[PDB]
RNA sequence: AUGAAGAGCUUUUAGUGGGCCAUUUUUGGUAAGCAGAACUGGCGAUGCGGGAUGAACCGAACGUAGAGUUAAGGUGCCGGA
RNA sequence: GGGUUGAUAUGAUGCCCUGACGAGUAGGCAGGCGUGGAGGUCAGUGACGAAGCCUAGACCGUAAGGUCGGGUCGAACGGCC
């Protein structure tokens, strides 16, 4: 026999193969991983990767996001590329022309990237226009952002959100929150 | 019934030493630390205050803060299934500069020397230590050595 | 007229039963796991019988094929039977239980003009 | 095993204070090498402070008999440990070789004291060069002039399982 | 497809190495040493043959 | 009826299916119970480093 | 496009010369092991001369086979074993001696057999046993292509300076001995040679250091 | 130095919270197949060859098959040698 | 771990190559089998005999189970998503 040191028949841990049923993106699988398989591009694997994503590992990405990415140097005739959607930001009040490459956009993004001259995309347009990642910026959102991630990791002198359904006085504000009931967490 | 106290089980661990009571010498208090120095922890028991707990009785730790008398330490310790970080704030008394990073340090300026003295001419300095090797050939003479034949020896009492 | 294909392998022609279906009526011979904490069969003692595992697996180039080579496919009409047309080498016909002994008699005359085997040809037949 | 002899030759490590130990030496009875280097060191620990690991090894080497087919009488001093104490014994050997006899003792205390190799240490082997030295009736009998005896009640061992005949013990 | 053994199969053998030709020609599994007249001492043969 | 009271056995086993990893070490670890005396100096000497190294290379 | 012709014989003129200077570096590392036989030989003879007494340097490489199952092995022992890659009965791997290693042999002396290999065991076993790891993969060597691809770093071209760099140890026989595989050994075609396997070579077992009697075992192993 | 079989990170949740045996260290007890601790390894949760027979000992851990070689244990017959 | 959209033919969750591994109670997860009914489809089977029952008769599947033949029977019943 063996002694063995790993664990044996242990999947890899990834998600290959979207578990998501939708046609559209298992052909924009069956490029990306055509591309990720030929091109010898790094990008190709990213963006494949990131197909795989569920939705809250494809958090939205804001307009203004994508103002502050090219306001960066040298990134100004840059393509933007979020595998995910794209929303809008009414809190900026101008943007620039760039191209923004996206599974879906919202219509308030649409509306204002299109006013700002700039043209929306998808990632297999994107394939044909940057088949290797040519002058490519991809933008991710925020991941801890989300109000689950307020709980986890949850217990004394961690300062991680109980759970909780109802909020005011009286909910949670007593002993163990303040040492003049008993302790202090 | 059941005691676990602070000084529990720290009758041989406290005590001071043979012929080595009374007052500590002055090295110990004109000695200098400062943030990222590695000291091993020793108890004096004639200084009571700034003790650590017995658990850290010869551990090596790095220092963290500095203040007028005490020195704030970090130790490891394993807890279950894992490591947890420690801050001890100990009296220097129970603190002394651990040897190995000097002689470390020794090491590495020696070998920034030895890089640039054989720099000069390249020449493969082979910074690396190495481990003991095995022995290599060698000629044993009898000249003046003959061998001298031995027996086991028969059993006798012996007292 | 079969596709050419290896020694057919089979690794267990016994069928498994189940422990104790010799034993008592109750309980049948589809095989059922033991799942008892003091069974012999599922601690495996020398001298019990076999259990069902995926080692006694068929080589996956045998596999389905009756010993004639084919793939048995079930057939209730000529219309069925007409996907076999440019599959005769690999798949046989077999007629369903159900059918009648009249379009029996069509179905096997389509199979032989169009050469496609028949596993049962002698089911409803009077004389 | 069947035994061999070997001269193993060692030497504590050298050193800045004393380079050209004393180079000490001994006679060892062994199947192999291996265990000759063992007992070696087994017996120079017990008469001297050294180990393998501050000593060495300079030669060893096989030493056959200079006569393997002269009738040699030894004598033995052996060391041996009983389950009560450690005793000593003189025993002699008649036999053809030093490996030979020390092979003999082996059996012989074995068999008659349950002595095992690990409790058995040999003190020298040494050729009685001269008749009327010997004093072991049981070796002193084989060297009586012309001597010879028979080999009484012989029994021939049989291929067969069924004999058709009685057989004979003569000799 | 299957590992072939060296050390049988003379072929995959010269794949592997080709100076087995030349081995077998000059037969180096063979080869003769040159005499040597040495002798060794007094003292080594006393100590070994010392009791 | 008695039990079993305490015992360490499997303890080991157990802490190193999954276990005795160092935790871990950080570059600009957390300043947390150092003296405040010197935090406060800290602060207004990093403030002036920041402000001198933008007006350097403006 | 033709390309079966000009460029095939432009691959089989290149594959000549690598042969060349394998076949050339075999004739070198031949007269290398012969002379270093010879001349210690000689050495032993001229201290005889001269009463003197020759003491050979110390083995710098040992081979190691696990002979103990995977059952009831205490913690260190099994870390030891995991990390010399006997991971199964009768698996063997070269090690390099050294003081760090010897300490590590006498933790695992009673569930392996080592000792002194010699070329012709090496030779052996790499060529009937020899299996690199490439890629997480235990592939046959069976050609000097894979060995020049994975080793070329390292001055090697072909199973025969890899032995080289095993046997005469080199600068790179960490990265040898770990692009070989370890070496899977059926049981001893002859058998152990004792009843008893599991006391100490000395005392009439297996186990433990049997300098130069590992060879036999070995090549009743392969 | 050796090895890394991928490293690190998070979320959630099941069962469990009666234990027992062997080597060694050891407490009470005359002692116990007793009671209680320490380290490891095992049974529990594990079939296989051996120990006639046995939860734990020896050997060795299991997909289904073939050939070869062996471990422990054995080779008068029962019984392979 | 990798290879393979190229037009013409069938299945990219496909086909292929390579290496390793395979014990298991409590327990977890995955892929499948079978039952009553619902939507869709096979312009499916059927008094020239549905369903059910019996059958040391046959075939497929590791198995769950499925299929066929014969007998009995008499009015309905199935495959696939
Ligand atoms: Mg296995
Ligand atoms: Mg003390
Ligand atoms: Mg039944
Ligand atoms: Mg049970
Ligand atoms: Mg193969
Ligand atoms: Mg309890
Ligand atoms: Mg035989
Ligand atoms: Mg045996
Ligand atoms: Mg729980
Ligand atoms: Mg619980
Ligand atoms: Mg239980
Ligand atoms: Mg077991
Ligand atoms: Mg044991
Ligand atoms: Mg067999
Ligand atoms: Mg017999
Ligand atoms: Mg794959
Ligand atoms: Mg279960
Ligand atoms: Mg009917
Ligand atoms: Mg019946
Ligand atoms: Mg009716």
């Amino acid at each position: 026999g063996i002694d063995h040191t790993s664990k044996q028949h242990k999947r890899s841990g990834h998600r290959t193969a979207p578990k998501s049923d939708n046609v559209y993106l298992k052909l924009l699988v069956k490029l990306y991983t055509f591309l990720a398989r030929r091109t010898d591009a790094p990008f190709n694997k990213v963006v494949l990767k990131a197909l795989f994503l569920s939705k809250i590992n494809r958090p939205p990405v804001s307009v203004s996001r994508i103002a502050r990415a090219l306001k960066q140097e040298g990134a100004a005739n840059k393509t933007v590329v979020v595998v995910g959607t794209v929303t809008d930001d009414a809190r900026i009040f101008e943007f620039p022309k760039t191209t923004v490459a996206a599974l879906r956009f919202t219509a308030g993004a649409r509306a204002k990237i299109v006013k700002a001259g700039g043209e929306c995309i998808t990632l297999d347009q994107l394939a044909v226009r940057a088949p290797k990642g040519q002058n490519t910026l991809i933008l991710r959102g925020p991941r801890n952002s989300r109000e689950a991630v307020r709980h986890f990791g949850m217990g004394p002198h961690k300062g991680k959100a109980p759970r909780i359904l109802s909020t005011g006085r009286k909910f949670e504000r007593a002993r163990g929150r303040r040492r003049s009931k008993g302790f202090k967490v | 019934g059941k005691s676990h106290g602070y000084r529990s089980r720290t009758r041989y661990m406290f005590q001071r030493d043979f012929r080595k009571h009374g007052a500590v010498h002055l090295s110990t208090y004109l000695k200098v630390y400062k943030v990222g120095d590695i000291v091993d922890i020793k108890a004096n028991g004639s200084i009571q205050k700034g003790m650590p707990h017995k658990f850290y009785q010869g551990k090596t730790g790095v220092v963290y803060n500095v203040t007028k008398s005490s020195v704030g330490v970090i130790i490891n310790k394993m807890v279950g299934n894992r490591y947890l970080e420690k801050r001890l704030n100990l009296r220097v008394e129970h603190i002394k500069h651990s040897k190995c990073r000097q002689e470390f340090l020794e090491r590495v300026k020696a070998n920034a020397a030895k890089r640039a003295e054989a720099k000069a001419q390249g020449v493969a300095v082979q910074l690396k230590r190495q481990p003991a090797q095995p022995r290599e050939s060698r000629i044993v003479s009898t000249e003046g050595n003959v061998p001298q034949t031995l027996a086991p020896v028969p059993y006798e009492t012996f007292i | 007229a079969s596709l050419p294909h290896p020694k057919i392998v089979k690794k267990h022609t016994k069928k498994f039963k189940r422990h104790h279906s010799d034993r008592y009526h109750r309980v049948a011979e589809n095989w059922r796991k033991q799942k008892g904490i003091d069974s012999v069969v599922r601690r495996r003692f020398r001298g019990n019988i076999s259990q069902p595992k995926i080692g006694y697996g068929s080589n996956k180039k045998t596999k389905f094929l009756s010993p004639s080579g084919h793939k048995t496919f079930l057939v209730a009409n000529v219309k069925d039977l007409e996907t076999l047309t440019m599959h005769t080498k690999t798949y046989a016909a077999e007629i369903a239980h159900n059918i009648s002994a009249k379009n029996r008699v069509v179905i096997l005359a389509r199979a032989k003009a169009l050469g496609i085997k028949v596993t049962n040809p002698k089911g409803r037949l009077a004389l | 095993a069947h035994f061999k002899e070997y001269q193993v030759i060692g030497r504590r490590l050298p050193t800045e204070s004393v380079p050209e130990p004393k180079l000490f030496r001994m006679r060892i009875f062994a199947s192999n090498e291996v265990i000759a280097k063992s007992r070696y060191w087994y017996f120079l620990q017990k008469l001297h402070k050294v180990k393998k690991a501050s000593g060495e090894i300079v030669s060893i080497n096989q030493i056959n008999e200079a006569h393997p087919t002269k009738v040699k009488n030894f004598g033995v001093w052996v060391r041996y440990d009983s389950r009560s104490g450690t005793h000593n014994m003189y025993k002699e050997i008649r036999d053809v070789s030093r490996v030979a006899a020390v092979e003999t003792l082996y059996q012989d205390m074995a068999a008659r004291h349950r002595a095992r190799f690990r409790s058995i240490h040999i003190l020298k082997v040494a050729e009685i060069e001269k008749t009327a030295d010997v004093k072991r009736q049981y070796v002193k009998q084989f060297l009586t002039k012309d001597l010879k005896f028979p080999l009484p009640h012989r029994v021939q061992k049989s291929t067969k399982t069924f004999s058709y005949k009685r057989p004979s013990t003569f000799y | 497809v299957l590992k072939k053994n060296p050390l049988k199969n003379k072929q995959v053998l010269l794949r592997l190495n080709p100076y087995a030709k030349v081995f077998a020609a000059e037969k180096l599994g063979s080869k003769k040493a040159e005499k040597t007249g040495t002798k060794p001492a007094a003292v080594f043969t006393e100590t070994l043959k010392h009791d | 009826a008695k039990s079993k009271n305490h015992t360490a056995h499997n303890q080991t086993r157990k802490a190193h299916r999954n276990g005795i990893k160092k935790p871990k070490t950080y570059k600009y670890p957390s300043l947390k119970g150092v003296d405040p005396k010197f935090r406060r100096n800290h602060k207004h000497a990093l403030h002036g480093t920041a402000k001198a190294l933008a007006a350097a290379k403006k | 496009a033709e390309q079966v012709a000009a460029e095939r014989a432009a691959r089989k003129a290149a594959n000549k010369e690598k042969r060349a200077i394998i076949l050339e570096r075999n004739a070198a590392y031949q007269k290398e092991y012969e002379t270093a036989e010879r001349n210690i030989i000689q050495a032993k003879r001229d201290a005889k001369a001269a009463g003197s007494y020759y003491v050979e340097a110390q083995h710098k490489l040992v081979f190691v086979v696990r002979i103990k199952g995977i059952n009831k092995i205490p913690p260190k022992p099994r870390k030891v074993l995991q990390l010399l890659r006997l991971t199964r009965i009768n698996s063997g791997t070269f090690v390099k001696v050294t003081k760090a290693t010897l300490e590590l042999l006498k933790l695992i002396e009673p569930y392996v057999a080592y000792g002194y290999p010699s070329y012709s065991t090496i030779r052996q076993l790499v060529y009937k046993r020899g299996f690199g790891k490439i890629n997480k993969q235990r592939v046959p060597l069976s050609d000097n292509a894979i060995i020049e691809a994975n080793l070329g770093k390292y001055g090697i071209l072909s199973i025969d300076d890899l032995i080289h760099e095993i046997i005469t140890v080199g600068p790179h026989f960490k990265q040898a001995n770990n692009f070989l595989w370890p070496f899977k050994l059926s049981n001893p075609s002859g058998g152990w040679g004792v009843p008893r396997k599991f006391k100490h070579f000395i005392q009439g077992g297996s186990f433990g250091n049997r300098e130069e009697f590992i060879n036999k075992l070995v090549k009743s192993m392969n």
